[PDB]
């Protein structure tokens, strides 16, 4: 019956403040002892926590991020405030907010501690990402299948989708006609504060001679649409 | 033992 | 802050297989000590909250022990639901802290990658940069270590990672390695190669081009 969820948004600009909010329902942030936490979680990365507040307006920091973290709520509202200021990229990650019980209580008096030992009840997250770049399309080169990505009668080959913001981007085959023995990696963030990422698949060498190999490319955000041809360099012919 | 950890809001209730 | 180590990182296990897992505190947290399940692209899951107690709707195949600084989250009969990534979390000191998590993969038999390098495309090279590409592919188990050797030269600080989610048909894993220099710099030299380590392997293999020799 308890439901959190967290608004706020997805992308921010260095040094700039981030106001994330969690709404919830099914509980009161008037229940005795209750808390809201948040707690985040980068890319690949596991899960730190941030801080917390309870019922009375008590409420603890990240020593690390004590400087830069503010927590606040609004009990009429059913909603807590976590305010971040000068963010950097080092920020990007998951936002979750948590319900954390209050102690046992009979009739009010609080009689175990037990049930407080863990945030029972997570939000689905909330996703930002913290980056001064601007919005950009890739640039797809081929990853030509040739005697080095070759394994008995087998051959892998790709495209190369570099330098595109921000995510994400989608890649098929032939236009959806091949599937099988495809690999599409996750994004990796260059140090130029651009992604990057690459798709491969592995087929029969003896239909490099015949078959076309076409990866479709699409990014959203910049409305760029590329289809790029992959075959053997005139090495291989 | 080591630190000076402060203690969680409820590590003192039974 | 208190220091929580979860052991093992990662673990293999197949359906209706028992598996224990770790977590050790630096300093005594009474019973403070709660479990979750993470899955992919999902939030955290409550399964073990007050180290022992069941949270409620948490099916009884999950059981926690331990109290002060050594605890163990159990599940007697792994389901497919379980494949995922696990983390404790101490609640007895500020601030609190998390595990560094311990995922759980699908085992399957070894199987070494097949390498394959990707030397730039002319088209790149055109607009001014060159990346090296180096994949491997359908491998087991995901534990791999990949460097990089220009004309002998160790690269550092200039490759990035990626690897795939476990394959939902044969359990494989695949990677990526991206090596990027200038134009200027990758014409300066021949030999490009990426050294790689795997248990599947009876010793490190290298897979490398000489754009030197044509």
């Amino acid at each position: 019956r308890i439901t959190l969820k967290e608004s706020g948004p997805p992308l921010v600009k260095p040094t700039q403040t981030l106001t994330l909010t969690c709404s919830f329902s099914g509980f009161s942030l008037s229940d005795f002892g209750v808390g809201v936490g948040w707690i985040r979680q980068p890319p690949g990365k596991a899960l730190e926590w941030l801080a917390i507040i309870y019922s009375d307006d008590d409420k603890r920091y990240s020593p690390s991020l004590n400087t830069r973290l503010t927590i606040t709520k609004d009990t009429s509202k059913n909603q807590v405030v976590l305010v971040m200021t000068r963010v950097s990229p080092v920020d990007t990650a998951t936002y979750f907010c948590a319900h954390r019980r209050g102690p046992t209580t009979l009739f009010g008096v609080p009689i175990a501690r037990g049930p407080v030992n863990a945030m029972d009840v997570w939000g689905q997250g909330i996703t930002v990402t913290i980056s001064s770049t601007s919005t950009k399309g890739p640039s797809v080169f081929p990853l030509a299948p040739s005697s080095k990505s070759t394994s008995g009668g087998t051959a892998a080959l790709g495209c190369l989708v570099k330098d595109y913001f921000p995510e994400p981007v989608t890649v098929s085959w032939n236009s959806g006609a091949l599937t099988s023995g495809v690999h599409t990696f996750p994004a990796v963030l260059q140090s130029s504060g651009l992604y990057s990422l690459s798709s491969v698949v592995t087929v029969p060498s003896s239909s490099l001679g015949t078959q076309t190999y076409i990866c479709n490319v699409n990014h959203k955000p910049s409305n760029t649409k590329v289809d790029k041809k992959v075959e053997p360099k005139s090495c291989d012919k | 033992e080591q630190e000076l950890l402060e203690l969680d809001k409820w590590a003192s209730l039974w | 802050a208190l220091q929580l180590t979860q052991s093992p990182s990662s673990l293999s296990a197949s359906v209706g297989d028992r598996i224990t897992i770790t977590c050790r505190a630096s300093q005594g947290v009474t019973s403070a000590l709660a479990w979750y399940r993470q899955k992919p692209g999902s939030p955290p899951q409550l399964l073990i909250y007050d180290a022992s107690s069941l949270e409620s709707g948490v099916p009884s195949r999950f059981s926690g022990s331990g109290s002060g600084t050594e605890f163990t989250l159990t599940i007697s009969t792994l389901r497919p639901e379980d494949f995922a990534t696990y983390y404790c979390q101490q609640l007895h000191f500020y601030p609190h802290t998390f595990g560094g998590g311990t995922r759980v993969d699908v085992r399957r038999t070894v199987a070494a990658p097949s390498v394959f390098i990707f030397p730039p495309s002319d088209e790149q090279l055109k607009s001014g940069t060159a990346s090296v590409v180096c994949l491997l592919n359908n491998f087991y188990p995901r534990e791999a270590k990949v460097q990089w050797k220009v004309d002998n030269a160790l690269q550092s600080g200039n490759s990035q990672e990626s690897v795939t989610e476990q394959d939902s048909k044969d359990s494989t894993y695949s990677l990526s390695s991206t090596l990027t220099l200038s134009k200027a710099d990758y014409e300066k030299h021949k030999v490009y190669a990426c050294e790689v380590t795997h248990q599947g392997l009876s010793s490190p293999v290298t897979k490398s081009f000489n754009r030197g020799e044509c």
